[PDB]
This record gives structure tokens, C-alpha cells and sequence, in this order.
């Protein structure tokens, strides 16, 4: 519902995800 | 010959994403996938409010009515078809060069009965709720999903390159 008149930004939004650091913590914690 | 990639959405990014998509892949025809037949209904609702023409196919439909709609898309009636979990033995649509996982799937056997097989993309939507689901995945598989790049080379899924 909500589309801005610009591309997707993907760059930006995978910064929010760091997938190597998080796998550990699962590893660690989870 | 399959290239897996993802993007990291949240739930209410996925249809700008999506969008983003149709407006810059060299898409022949796709295939897009969701969690249940009621999601598949308002997708295929969605996709086609965003200009896109598609078909859908889920379980709750009659057998018949679902291998019509398929070989409709097979002959290009459409361009892109949303479904459930229906293939048993692969996808032999020639022209489907880009799979999307609108939803990542739980099992690593429901993910590769969507991956085998487009050259092609698949395109994986990745919320932080499907962070285990991504993990399990990649290590059960052997496989690894990588960030998709800001340019995707087109000899990896357009097949004229």
C-alpha cells in the first residue's frame, strides 16, 4: 500500500541486516 | 545456472520492492510465490493494481481449473503467475527466467521445489522474521544467498545475452 515515487531502495535497506553477525548469534544464543 | 539472491524488506516494503522488480527486471515471465492460498488471491489482486498482468493458482482450487490456468500462462497469456507450493517436479516453463519468493519458505524442500528450475533468477524477500528460516536453509541446501546487487548482469537470466 504504501509506494514512494522512487525506486526501492535495496542498498540502503540490506545495511539493516547484517547476515554474518547475526548467523553467530544464532549460533551463540538462539 | 540458477543465480539466488535476496533483498531485506519488512513486511510493508514488500509490494514497493516488488514494484521495483517489474520496472527493472528483463523479465520474460515470473513466477511469484506466497505462504498461503489467501495471500496468493490479494497479491495477484496487487500485481495487477500496479499495471502487471498475472494469473494465480493455489490449493484451494479444483485440479482441473489449476492445469487450464498453467498451460494458459505456459502459452503467454500472462506474463507473470503467483501460486502456492504446487510443483512436485519442477518447473518446465522455458520463458520464466526470474522466480520471486514473496514469501520465504519454512523447509529447505519447499524451497528447492521453487528453485528447480527457471539461466534465471530467483529472488528472495527477506524479512528479520525469516532470519532462522534463511540460516537453516543455506545450511541444510549447501547453498549460499547472496545480497542482490545494485546491477544485475543480464547474461545471468536474459537469455539473448
Amino acid at each position: 500500500e504504501e509506494i514512494p515515487d522512487t525506486d526501492f531502495d535495496f542498498e540502503g535497506n540490506l545495511a539493516l541486516f547484517d547476515k554474518a553477525a547475526v548467523f553467530e548469534e544464532i549460533d551463540t544464543y538462539e | 545456472g540458477v543465480t539466488q539472491y535476496y533483498a531485506y524488506v519488512t513486511e510493508r516494503q514488500k509490494v514497493h520492492c516488488l514494484n521495483t522488480l517489474f520496472s527493472r527486471l528483463q523479465i520474460n515471465q515470473s513466477i511469484i510465490f506466497c505462504n498461503s492460498s489467501q495471500r496468493v488471491e490479494l497479491l495477484a489482486k496487487k500485481i495487477s493494481q500496479l499495471g502487471y498482468s498475472c494469473f494465480y493458482i493455489h490449493a484451494k482450487m479444483r485440479q482441473e481449473h489449476r492445469n487450464r490456468v498453467f498451460h494458459d500462462f505456459r502459452n503467454g497469456l500472462c506474463r507473470n503467475l503467483v501460486c502456492t507450493d504446487l510443483f512436485t517436479r519442477g518447473i518446465d516453463i522455458q520463458a520464466v527466467n526470474v522466480v520471486i519468493n514473496f514469501d520465504f519458505p519454512k523447509l529447505a524442500e519447499t524451497y528447492l521445489h521453487r528453485i528447480g528450475r527457471s539461466l534465471g533468477l530467483a529472488i528472495n524477500l527477506i524479512t528479520y522474521d525469516d532470519r532462522f528460516n534463511l540460516k537453516s536453509i543455506e545450511e541444510q541446501l549447501g547453498t549460499e544467498i547472496k545480497p542482490i546487487p545494485s546491477n544485475i548482469d543480464k547474461s545471468l537470466y536474459v537469455a539473448e545475452y
